[PDB]
């Protein structure tokens, strides 16, 4: 019941379906037009498919709860709960069997790859349009044919006699007429032997129809067509022992009954070994299908159905609409149409119809039966009202709005509320406000519990009506109740894991969520009209879960890198910025009088110097000299004056300013000093260190004084933009009118026409591009430090020098909706205000960009729905699958002997592969070391430019992977847990920053769906010495080996496409991993050329330099996860040689285990996502993704079982995820208390 | 296309829906003694209005926010 | 590519349910009075021979050979007749299904809807007044067709005497259409049908045809 292991599929056998069946449907009818209840062996009858309302026969005897199991002998219903409606499926006795159309109009066609027919022959035997010989007894018909061939030959003489008679007789009347008239009579001679030849014709006709039916009758074996019938009609009463046949599904039916599918099976092993070819081919699609019975249970016999299932009647509801309407379901029709064309088919029977009729019928019925598996499958679909197609049974588990897509992924939930956002800048970051109306409806019950355990309420009911009143009594109570009971905040597009985030609720006067200033960086949710979900955990699991995993004191750093996210963002960092910026030339600054007088702005506490900046005396930014204590002072000051203890009670002299003590005064008692302004990189750079330093509670609250702090200073900080605070530069009129002098020249060399439109465009376009440069450079030069706008953009707060470039002095170069841009430039500053011309350009690339944007969120999504389909296994499943294989990471730029920039991406966070032996072998770094900022360090200082990282791309588990192989997590801090789902965290992660990625996304897109490149660069297949043959409009390379032996030859290398830059030029020497021409090389190329590995590098490396252009940064092993699950499986040419087809894609671990041979032939592929998803070992998943029927008729007669080691498809049947807390070693732990804490109590 | 042709347009489906039935109309009533006023369908042109403001997406509500969502609509 | 899978679109779509049937209808050729009358002689000798072989295989009287075969041909000979007969009378039955096209149940039905009725008209037709088949027929195809169409061409049951007030309403309200120019109202129904106006709300609401689920709206 609560329990589940492996699901597994087959085809639904009629004696099953019977099994299944409660009792048979037998009458058209759906329900009574004036009672309204259902009529006796219809359409949601009341006997089969159980009571229509809880606790009611048909007739009306028992409604009692006391009698239970009991089925009434009035009318014979079974008096149960009306759940069972949904449960309880009907079944359709068929007078004639018919076929299923799913193993017929699939391509291929499976019944007939069974029998061996073509798929129009099989369909003309099945649609009644010929006839098949089930069976033909070959000694029979032998023995005694010498006997019916004399009979035969003497019903030919027959016939000859006959025709020798009539052509005489014909002949001696012309004779006879000739004689009697004697040109006249030439015509009546021409007109008798015209005569004659007709009867000629007539008989040779004949002649020729026996031979024929002689040869036919002759040549007959089972699985044969018949065109005319004709043959089989004068074969019908003659021979009636030794042949048999019938036309439509029971031929079928016999003809599989007629049937030893080994013999079927070592046919084809010596067809697939001798007829190698077409043959093989056509034998390769059979091979699978057939051999799918052997080594499964299921026979083919429930491919014909005697019996057909009906889908229960609350599936198929007819129900009343407002207004006196009746609402019913299409299934109705269908299954109406079915069971009238039997019943019909039935009294056809019955009465001894003839077999036309009764076959048309049977032809029109096999129609029905089709549509109602799948409408529009064959032909003409059938249409009700006003001429359009009825949703068959196929039809509601295909499509994009059937099943799967839509109803069994995403659906609304109770104890589950959305309001508008706002910002709570008061808040903690654990807690959020909820507005206390949508909070006392949303925890409704949890009030309830406490009014009623309390004496609030005297009873449930005046509970549940007091709660309605919402009386003064309930508010005192929603606290008690609210107390540290998580909430689960989810913004709509979920982009990433952080997208979800659980808080504490404050309640809070309003009709406002009170959202957290530091989660909107997470939620990407911009205080603009945006709503969010809240949802309440009830059970006890839920509620642990929500406090532990995903709240957002927890959640600080990104999945993605592991940069603290949760961090000052906007105005928190103007603040801040403000508040730590040391600037000169300020009020009770520390001067250091020299003889003359006292050093003046020293200070003995921070106390004192808050009262003296309380006091308009001192600023908040000047060098000052405060007496420090509680605060640890810098690593170089401690090592100075104090060397063996430390300093909480130590008292230290420094040279900051007091909005810098009062700043560190946030962050925690034992973090040294920073004497440094905090600009968004400092404070990320600070926080991230605090993050691998300290716990998590620690920073969480610090990151929530910064905020506090941040926000008190955003205010005194003193930015405002106003007309005046805004300033144009005083070069900028002096360039653009030194720029418009030359412009003038290539606009006039234009105008005459002695440079072309390209160049003169370029020109111009590269002339204003300068001076747009030059008003930037302006921009930056002439504005104060002090100035707000560069506050709020060269602080980090927001913007960049971009946008104070389009504020102050010109907009710029703007393109066309095209992208070419358009040589006349924006000359005026948004300051100085745009004319009607420069506006209506602006427009172009602004509308432009709202639309390709508001793609971009749907492309995205679409890319992270696939990029989370293809990776729905990888979970880390053990510990440690003990390998000694990992990925080499350089970590360092050829020396210095120069330190990489992006290992932080690489090789950070990461557990090594080998102990890090150096030139001499004074091993520095041993096996499972996390790789931190000290070891990344050490391993540098030791003096080695490369290192071995132990990667997912190396790891050697039977399902998903291994804790120890992935390294350490960027969510924990620590090493990566036995339960992680790295594949959807990686999924999500590589999938959020698709909007904010503005040579772009069709290249992640094309590289991750390992698709044919834009520009096809080729790679060298060998290493060699390479010449140029500069050939007529395009290239000819070729590269001269080194092992002796041919040279590799291209024909058409497009000149455009830009040879690679060591730069290529004749007579110079290329290695084999090296690209030939600059662009894109062909994933499939590089692995066939080189390996996975290489390949392996390539497409990490790829994936990230595109994110590494946008600013962005993911950590590689993100990457290498999904180039995992595309690098991991094989293609087959041809091998195997037992249920193994030539030209199969085959999974590693399965393939190996057969392969080796204790007691095949593969080689390595590189499969796009899609591709990836499509070949997944799984079915219900497979059939989630696309082509449901195609995967699903498989699945079916394959009886492939699918283990649910995938999440995706563990999300669809709605059981406990196996990937995170759903593990054996997780959701089975007995927790017992201390046997000292039991006495103890 | 503006109110007046893309009501037109409906009129023209409309009056090309009674053209048939007048065509039949004309062949099954008697020669001379028919009157057109006497037999007329009204039905497929009042139906072909009816049906462009009942339910098609150039026919929409009023943007009644305010005078200028009005006049911009 | 366009015209081989113009000729494959060709080729695919060919059976198409009535083409496959006509077809069929098309082949064995239609009697005249002379056959129709020998057919029914036939058929009539063969029950006739039925329902005395049942008092010799029931009673006794093990009679010789001969005549046994010869009452077994007779048998023989009159399932051959209704057989040739019922694959004769068949246009008849189409042409009487092509009147009644998109009135509720599919027209592939009500043929075989119509070739009960032929073969209850086969079963009760009397030669010794000499009716022409088709002129006889017709009673039993149209009651047939319309008798199912009375029943299964509706989701919910509604009675022939309850259903023919709804097609009656139907047909002399598009005859007040047709005349008057406007719609009637059901008080002027209740005029014209002679009943009380609140029975003619009440059959409307029956006559509201049931509207699906799944519908793009
Ligand atoms: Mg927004
Ligand atoms: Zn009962
Ligand atoms: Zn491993």
């Amino acid at each position: 019941v609560n329990f589940f292991d492996e699901l597994r599929i087959g085809l639904a056998t009629a004696d099953d379906i019977r099994n299944w069946s409660y009792g048979e449907v037998k009458k058209p009818e759906t329900i009574n037009y004036r009672t309204l209840k259902p009529e006796k062996d219809g359409l949601f009858c009341e006997k089969i498919f159980g009571p229509t309302r809880d606790w009611e026969c048909y007739c009306g005897k028992y409604k009692r709860v006391r009698f239970k199991g009991i089925i009434c002998e009035r009318c014979g219903v079974e008096v149960t709960r009306a759940k069972v409606r949904r449960e309880r499926m009907g079944h359709i006795e068929l007078a004639a069997p018919v076929t299923h159309i799913w193993y017929f109009k699939g391509v291929p066609s499976r019944l007939g790859y069974l029998l061996d027919l073509a798929p129009k022959d099989l369909e003309k035997i099945i649609y009644f349009a010929a006839y098949v010989i089930t069976s033909v007894d070959d000694e029979m018909r032998h023995n005694e044919l010498s006997t019916l061939e004399a009979e035969m030959a003497v019903e030919k003489k027959a016939v000859e006699d006959q025709r020798d008679a009539d052509l005489e007789a014909r002949a001696q009347k012309l004779e006879a007429d000739l004689a009697e008239l004697e040109d006249v009579r030439r015509k009546v001679r021409d007109s008798g032997e015209r005569e004659m030849r007709q009867l000629r014709d007539r008989a040779q006709r004949e002649l020729d129809r026996l031979d024929e039916i002689w040869n036919t009758f002759t040549k007959l074996a089972p699985k044969q067509l018949i065109v005319d019938e004709v043959l089989y009609r004068e074969l019908q009463d003659r021979y009636g022992e030794y042949f048999t046949g019938a036309m439509g599904a029971e031929s079928i039916k016999k003809l599989i009954e007629n049937f030893d599918i080994d013999a079927e099976a070592e046919s084809l092993r010596e067809v697939i070994r001798s007829g190698k070819g077409q043959k093989k081919l056509r034998a390769l699609k059979r091979l699978k299908v057939v051999a799918a019975f052997q080594q499964s249970g299921n026979s083919p016999m429930g491919m014909v159905l005697d019996a057909v299932p009906v889908i229960p009647p609350e599936l198929r509801p007819m129900v009343q609409l407002d207004g006196g309407r009746f609402a019913t379901s299409d299934l109705n029709d269908l299954y109406r149409r079915v069971i009238n064309r039997n019943n019909r088919l039935k009294r056809l029977i019955d009465l001894g119809a003839p077999e036309i009729i009764v076959n048309n019928e049977k032809r029109m019925l096999q129609e029905s039966v089709d549509a109602l598996f799948d409408n529009g499958r064959r032909g003409r679909p059938v249409t009700g009202p006003g001429n359009r197609p009825l949703k068959s049974l196929s039809d509601l588990l295909k499509g994009k709005q059937g099943r799967f897509r839509q109803n069994l992924l995403g659906k609304r939930v109770d104890y589950s509320g959305r309001s508008v956002i706002v910002v709570g800048p008061q808040l903690k970051l654990h807690q959020c406000g909820l507005p206390k109306l949508m909070a006392l409806e949303l925890f409704k019950p949890f009030v309830m519990k406490r009014l009623v355990d309390l004496n609030h309420a005297q009873n449930i009911k005046s509970a549940k009506r007091m709660v309605e009143r919402q009386r003064p009594q309930v508010w005192d109570v929603l606290e008690e109740v609210i107390a540290e009971h998580p909430v689960l905040l989810n913004r709509a597009p979920t982009l990433h894991r952080l997208g979800i985030q659980a808080f504490e609720p404050q309640l809070v006067e309003g009709k406002a969520i009170q959202l957290h200033p530091l989660v909107c960086e997470a939620f990407n949710a911009d205080f603009d009209g945006d709503q969010m979900a809240v949802h309440l955990p009830l059970s006890a699991e839920a509620q642990a879960e929500a406090r532990i995993l995903m709240l957002s004191s927890n959640n600080i750093l990104s999945p993605a890198s592991g940069k603290p996210l949760a961090m000052p963002r906007l105005d928190m960092v103007t603040g801040l910025y403000y508040l730590t910026t040391l600037v000169e030339g300020a009020t009770g600054e520390y001067q250091a009088a020299t003889k003359d007088a006292p050093e003046q702005g020293v200070y003995s506490s921070p106390a004192e110097a808050i009262m003296a900046m309380d006091r308009g005396a001192l600023s908040v930014r000047a060098k000052i000299k405060v007496r420090l204590t509680e605060l640890r002072p810098p690593t170089d000051l401690e090592a100075q004056l104090f060397e063996n203890g430390w300093k909480p009670g130590d008292a230290w002299t420094a040279e900051t300013t007091l909005g810098r003590v009062m700043f560190n005064e946030l962050l925690p008692k034992s973090y040294p000093f920073v004497n440094e302004q905090m600009h968004k990189k400092v404070q990320a750079r600070i926080i991230n260190d605090l993050a691998e330093r300290f716990p998590m509670i620690v920073v969480a609250q610090t990151v929530d004084k910064l905020k506090d702090a941040g926000f008190y200073w955003a205010t005194r900080s003193g930015v405002t933009v106003s007309m005046a605070d805004v300033l144009v530069p005083p070069q900028k009129q002096e360039i653009l009118e030194r720029h418009e002098a030359e412009a003038d020249a290539i606009e006039r060399k234009y105008q005459r026409g002695a440079l072309n439109h390209t160049e003169r465009n370029e020109s111009l376009v590269k002339i204003w591009q300068d001076a747009t440069e030059e008003v930037g450079k302006a921009l930056e030069e002439f504005y104060p430090a002090d100035n707000p706008i560069i506050t709020i953009v060269k602080s980090g707060a927001t913007g960049n020098l971009t946008q104070t470039r389009t504020l102050a002095g010109m907009k710029g170069l703007v393109t066309n909706p095209k992208g070419e841009f358009i040589p006349r430039p924006i000359k005026s500053s948004f300051r100085e205000g745009l004319t009607v011309l420069e506006y209506f350009i602006n427009t172009h690339g602004a509308r432009k960009g709202l639309a390709d944007t508001a793609l971009r969120t749907a492309d995205s999504g679409y890319l992270t729905r696939r990029l989370v389909d293809v990776s729905q296994d990888v979970i880390v499943r053990e510990h440690d699958c003990e390998t000694e294989r990992g990925i080499n990471v350089t970590l360092a730029e050829r020396g210095p002997d120069i330190r990489d920039a992006h290992v932080e991406t690489s090789a950070f966070a990461r557990t090594l592969a080998t102990d890090a032996v150096d030139a001499n072998g004074n091993v520095i770094i041993e096996r499972g070391h996390d790789l931190g900022d000290p070891a990344i360090d050490a391993l540098l200082a030791a003096g080695i430019t490369t290192v071995k990282v132990r990667s997912v791309l190396t790891c050697t588990s039977a399902t998903g992977v291994c804790a120890m192989c992935y390294g350490r997590s960027m969510a924990t801090g620590k090493l990566v847990d036995i339960g992680e789902a790295v594949g959807i965290v990686a999924a999500q992660s590589i999938g959020e920053p698709g909007t904010q990625l503005t040579g772009g996304l069709p290249r992640v897109q094309e590289l991750f769906e390992a698709r044919v490149p834009r520009n096809k660069a080729p790679i060298a297949d060998v290493a060699g010495r390479v010449r140029l043959e500069e050939s007529d409009k395009f290239f000819k390379i070729t590269i001269v080996p080194d092992d002796g032996g041919e040279e590799v030859v291209y024909d058409k290398l497009s000149k455009r496409q830009r040879l690679r830059v060591g730069v290529l030029s004749d007579g110079d020497h290329v290695e084999v991993g090296d690209q030939l021409m600059e662009g894109a090389a062909d994933p499939h190329e590089v692995l066939r050329v080189q390996g996975p590995r290489e390949v392996q590098i390539h497409l990490v490396k790829e994936v990230q330099e595109v994110y590494r252009a946008q600013g962005v940064s993911i950590h590689d092993k993100h990457i290498e996860v999904i180039v995992r699950q595309m690098l991991r499986r094989v293609t087959i040419i041809d091998s195997g040689s037992t249920e193994f087809l030539p030209g199969s894609l085959t999974e590693r671990a399965e393939f190996e285990a057969e392969n080796r041979r204790v007691v095949a032939a593969g080689r390595p592929v590189l499969m796009g996502i899609t591709k990836a998803s499509l070949a997944t070992d799984s079915w219900l998943s497979a059939a989630s993704f696309q082509e449901t029927t195609r995967v699903l008729t498989d699945a079916a007669i394959n009886c492939r079982s699918d283990k649910l080691n995938g999440l995706k498809e563990n999300v669809i049947i709605g059981k406990l995820i196996p990937a995170g807390t759903g593990i054996s070693r997780y959701r089975n732990i007995q927790v017992q208390p201390t046997e000292e804490a039991r006495a103890a109590a | 296309r503006t109110v007046g042709e893309l009501i037109q347009n409906q009129i023209r489906v409309g009056l090309s829906r009674m053209e048939r039935v007048v065509r039949e109309r004309m062949t099954t009533q008697d020669v001379e003694a028919i009157t057109p006023q006497t037999l007329i369908n009204i039905r497929p042109v009042v139906a072909a209005i009816k049906e462009f403001f009942g339910t098609s997406q150039l026919s929409q509500f009023m943007d009644q926010n305010n005078p200028l969502s009005g006049l911009t609509h | 590519a366009l015209r081989q899978a113009r000729k494959d679109a060709e080729l695919t779509a060919s059976a198409d349910s009535v083409r496959a049937y006509l077809k069929q209808i098309g082949k064995v050729a239609l009697l005249n009075a002379e056959e129709e009358v020998e057919l029914a002689k036939r058929i009539e000798a063969g029950l006739y021979a039925t329902q005395k072989l049942a008092e010799l295989a029931e009673k006794g009287e093990k009679l010789p050979v001969q005549q046994r075969r010869d009452m077994q041909w007779i048998c023989r000979d009159g399932d051959r007749a209704k057989n040739h007969l019922l694959e004769a009378n068949l246009r008849l039955v189409v042409s009487l299904a092509k009147r009644y096209t998109g009135r509720g149940m599919a027209f592939l039905d009500l043929i075989q809807e119509g070739n009960l009725g032929l073969i209850r008209a086969v079963e009760k037709f009397d030669y010794t007044k000499g009716y022409k088949f088709s002129t006889y027929a017709t009673w039993w195809i149209r009651q047939a067709i319309t008798r199912a169409m009375a029943d299964q061409a509706r989701t919910i049951r509604i009675p022939v005497h309850m259903v023919e007030v709804i097609n009656k309403l139907g047909r002399i309200q598009r005859e007040l259409l047709q005349d008057l120019g406007r719609e009637p109202t059901p008080e002027e129904l209740a005029k014209e049908m002679d009943i009380t106006p609140e029975k003619v709300l009440e059959i409307q609401q029956y006559a509201r045809e049931p509207i699906s689920l799944d519908q793009t709206i």
